[PDB]
RNA sequence: AGUGGUGGCCACUAUUAUUGGGCCUAAAGCGGCCGUAGCCGGGCCCGUAAGUCCCUGGCGAAAUCCCACGGCUCAACCGUGGGGCUCGCUGGGGAUACUGCGGGCCUUGGGACCGGGAGAGGCCGGGGGUACCCCCGGGGUAGGGGUGAAAUCCUAUAAUCCCGGGGGGACCGCCAGUGGCGAAGGCGCCCGGCUGGAACGGGUCCGACGGUGAGCGCGGAAGGCCAGGGGAGCGAACCGGAUUAGAUACCCGGGUAGUCCUGGCUGUAAAGGAUGCGGGCUAGGUGUCGGGCGAGCUUCGAGCUCGCCCGGUGCCGUAGGGAAGCCGUUAA
RNA sequence: GUGGGGUAACGGCCCACCAAGCCGAAGAUCGGUACGGGCCGUGAGAGCGGGAGCCCGGAGAUGGACACUGAGACACGGGUCCA
């Protein structure tokens, strides 16, 4: 970890674009509940303890 | 730490705990009661002239050996019986019966005692008040009775 | 729980120290661990020190020159009067010259000699040598 | 951390973010956000399960960082704007949940008879709720005159 | 011009620990928790100045005590002056680091949320086989049984032996691992439902709610006590036999409560890690269980493995500690 | 609490009336022991131990009860009375 100077988790940001409706979303890499759109209510992602499985296939730009 | 009431105000609680533990001495416990003073037969007091009541001997213990010389006394002090050892070379002569003995203790009130004895806490300085330590000794009076 | 934060953070700078570490990492945060610090820098005891400024758990980097031996604090923190500084210093220290009895006194933290310059005491905080 | 109290064994070691710059990597403001906020709370979610959601859809690091201050209430975060409109109860979100499982095992031991393990768990629970109420009541989150007893925490349940 | 004895008190005695003591094994951790009184409280600010420090002034009789000088040959002693005296009380002015309180504030402690996952955690119902036993039928004679040797004992219309069948109670060899779960006592057939807890990643939530906890309250193996049911094997008492001088005992043949189940009741343990609880901190190395993460291998299933990371259980060992044995991030 | 008596005088001191309060685990109540203090003894201190001559204040005078005279006694070598 980073307990001493600073804690800091696992995570990350990245930009989401879809393809089922292309909205763009900005995520957060652990996934604790699912992500849905805003203008199809469509999954983006699935989650699983952590880190969430990615359902279909969706592009991602890592911030 | 491992213990305490190390506390400002907390203070009541650690003088409580000393006070108790403090009990756990009996020499403590006996001598704010008068508990010594009353299981000693003196009373607290450093001599006590009786009456002898009779010569009995004591038989020595496994260590050792030897027959002592020994007065049962009754006090004239109290109304009780005490045990009380008497020295004297050929000690007999010197101590008498049914005359007035008296009694000291002695070494403490350790509850110990000698090997050549079972149990015996006490002395006897004096018999008709002369000393029968002058009688032990040569330099200063020299055997009589 | 933590508890008493002050006696902990010179505990930890005891056990770096009998080690001979270079430096320690303060986890405890405090106005009261700084002006300690720059009451220990003055002496000259402790070498230079940094302090990082963060909200999520400060941290204070302490350098080490080996001259405090020994460094903690009072258990009762009972109070001390001027007559009674010297009292406290020879008592349970083995110090007599080193001059910290560190007290805290109404302008901040002091050591002895400069408790008796002011002179001012309050409640005795700590000791060090 | 570490404490234990129904465990012998320590805490997680997760942290809080420590992105305390504020975004701009969402592109979604204030504004926004705040507007999921009432729809959200409105359909059925409990404001634990509202802030996990907004961390993932709409991206932000904590919601103690995208949203303090916008109310002058301690800590403020969602419930505490909630309140404010008057769609968050006063008893907080977390006595809220510990009741309802303080009323659940009573049922539970009364049906499956010769519960050790339950019993000891319900005598746990309950005793907990009554310290975290007595700190809550003169904090102003519950009311002076309310009190803690297994009986008013089945009327709230029902 | 005393010496010596006895009795007592104080020092010696950190054998009362505040100065200045401890609790693996020397005497000493509560079987475990809960939470009351009480004790104790993270960071930042602010008000009060109660606690806390400073200064002045009222006062704490004389005598006792020290120092000084003087007087009595001298000194003890007493005078005189100075200093100090159980020294517990009083009033005003100031300071605000530290503490107490009232208010505001922050997430670092605490509790709480969500998702994958493991398990001999608990409650209920179903069910399998192994092995013992009983009884029915077949088969099959003369010893079986038991031991260190024996003996009692058991057996002839037939026991042991060997097969087939039915019934019954009880439990789960392999699985099973230095393994896993539960606060603790403790928890092991397999299947399903019902249900409690935990590690973890993501701190999403309240915002110091915290720690400890006298008392109180509660759980509590085995056996026991009470009722009812169940009873195949096992077996205190008990009744023989041997061993033994005799056996009072180890050994053998029978055998009752009990062991099993439910309802009820009582409460003990070398109930052990002989190591109270909560936190921070103090060299590492290796294995292992479960989680997170990146890979390699792949039977494409985390199946086999490595490292980082998080928690737990083990071995070796540093600083240090300990009388030593040991202990050593699971601390003594 | 309210009124009142009586005292040199405050007062549940005593009294009438009216109320049901008061006190307690920071140890009430009960049993037991003890004049208290300045000081003293001991100990480097912390502390422990002690209340003796002597000074200070209270208490007593065969045991108990009782009034009078006096600023002052319910009176230590005064009275009444009971044991």
């Amino acid at each position: 970890m980073a307990k001493p100077i600073i804690p800091m988790p696992r995570s990350r940001f990245l930009r989401v674009k879809c393809i089922d409706c292309g909205n763009e979303q900005i995520v957060f890499s652990h996934p604790a509940t699912k992500v849905r759109c805003l203008i199809c209510g469509a999954t983006l992602v699935e989650p699983t303890g952590g880190k969430g499985i990615v359902k279909a296939k969706i592009l991602e730009v890592l911030e | 730490g491992k213990k305490a009431p190390n506390g400002e105000f907390a203070g009541r609680k650690l003088k409580l705990k000393r006070k108790k533990f403090r009990w756990s001495d009996i020499r403590y416990k006996r001598r704010v009661l008068r508990l010594k003073e009353k299981s000693d037969p003196l009373e607290g007091a450093p001599q006590a002239r009786g009456i002898v009541l009779e010569k009995i001997a004591v038989e020595a213990k496994q260590p050792n050996s030897g027959m002592r010389k020994a007065v049962r006394v009754q006090l004239i002090k109290n109304g009780k019986v005490v045990t009380a050892f008497c020295p004297g070379d050929g000690a007999i002569k010197f101590i008498d019966e049914h005359d007035e003995v008296i009694i000291e203790g002695i070494g403490g009130p350790k509850g110990g005692s000698m090997g050549d004895i079972p149990g015996i806490r006490y002395k006897v300085v004096k018999v008709n008040r002369v000393s029968l330590k002058e009688l032990v000794k040569g330099r200063k009076e020299k055997p009589r009775r | 729980t933590l508890l008493d934060p002050l006696a902990n953070a010179l505990s930890h700078i005891t056990n770096s120290e009998r080690v001979g570490k270079r430096e320690v990492y303060i986890k405890p945060a405090s106005k009261l661990i700084g002006e300690v610090l720059r009451v220990m820098q003055k002496y000259g005891y402790i070498g230079e020190f940094e302090f990082i400024d963060d909200g999520r758990a400060g941290v204070y980097r302490v350098q080490l020159l080996g001259r405090i031996n020994k460094a903690g604090a009072i258990k009762p923190r009972f109070p001390v009067k001027v007559s009674e500084f010297e009292k406290w210093e020879k008592r349970f220290l083995p110090a007599f010259e080193f001059g910290i009895l560190i007290v805290s006194t109404s302008q901040g933290v002091m050591s002895h000699k400069e408790a008796i310059e002011k002179g001012i005491g309050g409640r005795l905080i700590a000791y060090v040598y | 951390m570490a404490r234990m109290h129904a465990r012998k064994r320590g805490k997680s070691g997760s942290k809080r973010p420590p992105r305390t710059a504020p975004p701009i990597w969402v592109e979604y403001t204030v504004e926004e956000i705040e507007n999921l906020v009432v729809k959200l709370r409105k359909e059925g979610y409990s404001t634990a399960m509202i802030g996990t959601i907004l961390r993932d859809q709409y991206g932000i690091p904590s919601v103690k960082l995208f949203k303090d201050p916008d109310n002058p209430n301690r800590n403020l975060t969602i419930t505490r704007i909630l309140e404010k409109h008057g769609l968050a109860p006063e008893i907080p979100e977390d006595l809220m949940f510990l009741i309802r499982r303080a009323v659940n095992l009573r049922k539970h031991l009364e049906q499956h008879p010769k519960d050790l393990h339950s019993m000891r768990g319900l005598q746990l629970i309950e005793s907990k709720i009554r310290r975290l109420v007595k700190y809550y009541k003169r904090k102003g989150k519950l009311p002076k005159n309310w009190r803690y007893d297994p009986e008013t925490a089945k009327l709230l349940v029902r």
